[PDB]
RNA sequence: UGGCACCUCGAUGUCGGCUCGUCGCAUCCUGGGGCUGUAGUCGGUCCCAAGGGUUGGGCUGUUCGCCCAUUAAAGCGGCACGCGAGCUGGGUUCAGAACGUCGUGAGACAGUUCGGUCCCUAUCCGUCGCGGGCGCAGGAAAUUUGAGAGGAGCUGUCCUUAGUACGAGAGGACCGGGAUGGACACACCGCUGGUGUACCAGUUGUUCCGCCAGGAGCAUCGCUGGGUAGCUAUGUGUGGCAGGGAUAAACGCUGAAAGCAUCUAAGCGUGAAGCCCCCCUCAAGAUGAGAUUUCCCAUUUCUUCGGAAAGUAAGAUCCCUGAAAGAUGAUCAGGUAGAUAGGUUUGGAGUGGAAGUGUAGCGAUACAUGGAGCGGACAAAUACUAAUCGAUCGAGGACUUAACC
């Protein structure tokens, strides 16, 4: 924790992120930026964990695609997320949902 | 924090015993390192006693020892160290924000040369 | 593992140069005039900082 | 992180089912391979009636690892298995179908047919 | 060629214009003052002497007050010298600000590394350890001291000892952001030392 | 491979491997060049060159070797066949037992087979770190020059020049420019992870706090799910860039001796990963003890001059609170001219919804009050507790000569 670090990094802090917890389903609109053309790709899944503080906070989303589990980790305040939707809210008892990997 | 020559549970037992001793007798003699740890322990206990509610009392009861300070004729009923902490010691420092103990250096012990010190709650 | 040669007197006395011990950090008590350690209670009158202990 | 003696599940249409890696290519003392790297390997299990037979020495490209990749914008990807695709001397597959998701890093290394044949490119 | 002194505040990240994510170190560089100029005709070499941080009068002595009284300033905690500079700049008693650097500059960072205490060979020198089973009684030991013929052991036989606390220079670091009002400099990467450590920031020599 | 029998039989441990290397050059790769049966591509051979580099497995106790798959390359030798008071003990080389063979036999075979005790608290030098003393013609606080020394030094692939030069075709470049790697090294914890025994939660047995409720002890931290600071790699940032001076082998210019010719004799020029620099670190005990800025000054007693001692100045320490430092010393931050540590008050990460009460349910339990309660080591304020009071050390500045004055 540092006050100067907080004041320096305050302007780059995204205010449009909604409220979500580990355990609920979200949809991420991520900008896939090729060399000259940028498109939008969608990733929908369950938030498995949330970690960190301030500008260096990250969150992970898990999905099952074509029979294989895929996990995807993002910074919360990155500009490459066009928008984040909370589809539904879950009822869990944990902060980290690692038991879903073995399940 | 200091490891005081002993494992986790032994250190916890030593801290609980010394904190209860300082609450009951209000002035004890010990070695310097033990005094510099029970400083923290006892002052957190006194803050909990100053707060005063049932949650704070149940938290202090998980650390204080079940010992008898005195018997009072009121049917003679005993008084316990938790009762003394919440009813006598805590109101004493209702107007002092911190620093309820002080440490006074005495000198070496004959048997092993350990530096002995006095700690009292004042 | 084992000494090849015995040690001479001069060599032993040279090694024992630093095996002395220091002199206590004491001064006189303002109250009773006796000697005492700094930052310690006076054992002859029980004083510290000019107060009874 | 695929080094010698690690086994991988084969994710394409050819007769192989499981493969043991023999060598990681691209330097004298190189030890581990990541997504998008080529390895020499041997077929441990095969499907009877396929093009690739048991005991064959082939080479393959890694298409998904259980310790995945980090992207330049600061995000990561990870999978629940290690999988490879058997390839020719050029970067073309030896099968007609590819199963499961494939990492986007195959496109930067110019594995175009594998990318086009995949059900999903994450 | 520019130079400045600062304190290491911490370590964080920023997002660039493209949306990239890069790690940065924060250097705080307030209260730099020019104290002395060394010339060839008086010293044998050319340099500028810079003092960095204000300190209380109780913590200084008469020689320090005398030295800083020529530059009309209060006593300074750190003082260093910069060579390979242009002395036609740098008036005595002038201020040095983070404005001397601009975003995109390439720098050299000098510091003193974090202290480790007494350490063994495989941590201090990256040695390889022995077998942990198969009857072995040789795990974290230095190795053979040498051959038999010299009747002695050579120099640079690496042995245990004190590890950290050395002067380190890291070259070719980029400046990401300059904040004049806060006196703050953001450098891509990391620098030697712990928090609150003194860092020299100089223009890269190559 | 041998010959000899000169040291060692009141003991010089003997194969292979592991750990750690260091040196030679008769050079395996990379750098420079001459000749070619050198058209090009790919090669051959010799000269210069030791700066750096020089793989993981299957079989065998093996060294060696054969094989598999790589690499720019998978060099050869010395150091008690380097290295057992550094490790191992598969093999050789004790006592048991067995096979083939030889012997009348007890037994034997460097033929084979299964099993078989590896001791030692470091005195001196040497090596790696850390202190104390004195010196450096007054006493002090900082900033430095650099004699000298150590480190680093490696290399692949792809694109373009260009399907150009060359060649009957087949095939196919030098030189130059651009991009991106392998192995290695240094630093650091923002990110991905690991650990995290005084952080949070769930749970089994039994004992205890008089009982319920709530808690405490023991069971590997009882077990199980997470995790702060710190420490870390497998994580991240950076490096070996671009060059200069003089050369090696070599190629030349000018040029006589020897009216010509000649790279040599006098005199010049090109010319290597090599040498000396450039880059990083240490460095004035460099007794040759260097330099710059600033501070204090010429006290008092005795001496027969020499000189001695005794109060101090500038400045430091004893002692005490500590961590960014640390085996201990040392280093650095402070001692009321105070935020050095603890407490306190506000926060933060982390965990995930406290107790009490109420409501629903026959009950296990669920819901509300309420992102609640707790919260080591992280942040900021605050003199509440402890850094009280003393004491000790520490200059008065030799002589000669020359310049100024
Ligand atoms: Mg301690
Ligand atoms: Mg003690
Ligand atoms: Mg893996
Ligand atoms: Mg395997
Ligand atoms: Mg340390
Ligand atoms: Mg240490
Ligand atoms: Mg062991
Ligand atoms: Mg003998
Ligand atoms: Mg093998
Ligand atoms: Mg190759
Ligand atoms: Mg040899
Ligand atoms: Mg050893
Ligand atoms: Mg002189
Ligand atoms: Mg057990
Ligand atoms: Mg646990
Ligand atoms: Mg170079
Ligand atoms: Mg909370
Ligand atoms: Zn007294």
């Amino acid at each position: 924790m540092n006050k100067l670090i907080d004041e320096i990094t305050k302007s780059q802090l995204n205010p449009d992120v909604p409220s979500f917890r580990p355990g609920d389903t979200v949809r991420v609109h991520a900008k896939v930026v090729e060399g000259t053309r940028e498109r939008i790709q969608l990733f929908e899944g369950v938030v498995i964990k949330r970690r960190g503080a301030g500008i260096s906070e990250t969150f992970t989303v898990r999905k099952i695609s074509n029979g294989v589990g895929v996990e995807r980790t993002f910074p919360v305040h990155t500009p490459r997320i066009a928008k984040l939707e909370v589809i539904r809210r879950g009822k869990v008892r944990r902060a980290k949902l690692y038991y879903l990997r073995n399940l | 924090y200091r490891k005081l020559g002993r494992t986790s549970s032994q250190r916890k037992a030593l801290l609980r015993d010394l904190a209860t001793d300082l609450i009951v007798h209000e002035r004890i003699e010990t070695t310097e390192a033990r005094a510099k740890e029970i400083r923290k322990v006892v002052e957190k206990l006194i803050t909990s006693g100053k707060k005063g509610d049932l949650h704070a009392r149940r938290q202090a009861a998980a650390f204080i020892r079940h010992e008898v300070v005195e018997v009072v004729q009121v049917k003679n009923r005993p008084v316990y160290a938790l009762q003394k902490l919440f009813d006598d010691v805590a109101p004493r420092y209702a107007e002092r924000q911190g620093g309820y103990t002080r440490i006074l250096k005495k000198g070496p012990r004959r048997g092993d040369g350990a530096p002995m010190v006095i700690i009292e709650l004042v | 593992a084992v000494p090849f040669r015995r040690t001479s007197k001069a060599k032993k006395r040279k090694r024992r140069t630093h095996v002395k011990l220091q002199l206590p950090g004491m001064n006189e008590c303002s109250n009773c005039g006796e000697y005492r350690l700094s930052h310690h209670v006076c054992p002859e009158c029980g004083q510290y900082d000019g107060k009874d202990v | 992180m695929i080094q010698q003696e690690s086994r991988m599940k084969v994710a394409d249409n050819s007769g192989a089912r499981e493969v043991l890696t023999i060598k990681v290519l691209g330097g004298s003392g190189r030890k581990t391979a990541n997504i998008g790297d080529v390895v020499v390997c041997t077929v441990k299990q095969a499907t009877p009636g396929g093009v690739v037979k048991k005991g064959e020495v082939v080479k393959a490209v890694i298409v998904r690892t259980k310790s995945g990749a980090r992207r330049q914008d600061g995000s990561y990807i990870k999978f629940d298995e290690n999988a490879c695709v058997i390839i020719r001397d050029d970067k073309s597959p030896r099968g007609t179908r590819i199963f499961g998701p494939v990492a986007r890093e195959l496109r930067e290394n110019n594995f175009m047919k594998i990318v086009s044949l995949a059900p999903e490119v994450l | 060629t520019k130079g400045i002194l600062g304190r290491k505040v911490g370590m964080t990240q920023v997002f660039t214009e493209n949306g990239e994510l890069i790690p940065v170190t924060v250097i705080e560089a307030a209260q730099n003052v020019v104290l002395q100029k060394k010339t060839v005709e008086t010293d044998g070499y050319e340099a500028v002497q810079i003092g960095f941080e204000d300190k209380r009068a109780k913590l200084s002595n008469k020689p320090e007050q005398g030295h800083v009284a020529k530059a009309d300033t209060t006593p300074k905690r750190f003082i260093r010298e910069f060579r390979d500079v242009n002395l036609d700049e740098y008036e005595i008693g002038a201020e040095v600000k983070v404005d001397v650097f601009a975003e995109g500059d390439i720098i050299d960072a000098t510091g003193v590394s974090k202290g480790k205490g007494f350490q063994g060979v495989i941590k201090r020198h990256g040695q390889s350890r022995g077998p942990m089973a198969h009857g072995s009684r040789y795990h974290r030991r230095p190795g053979s001291m040498g051959p038999v013929a010299p009747n002695r052991v050579f120099k640079n036989k690496l042995l245990p000892g004190r590890m950290g606390g050395e002067q380190i220079t890291i070259q070719n670091l980029e400046i990401v952001k300059v904040d004049v009002e806060k006196n703050v400099l953001l450098v891509k990467g990391n620098v030697p030392g712990a928090k609150k450590a003194l860092v020299q920031i100089k223009t890269a020599t190559k």
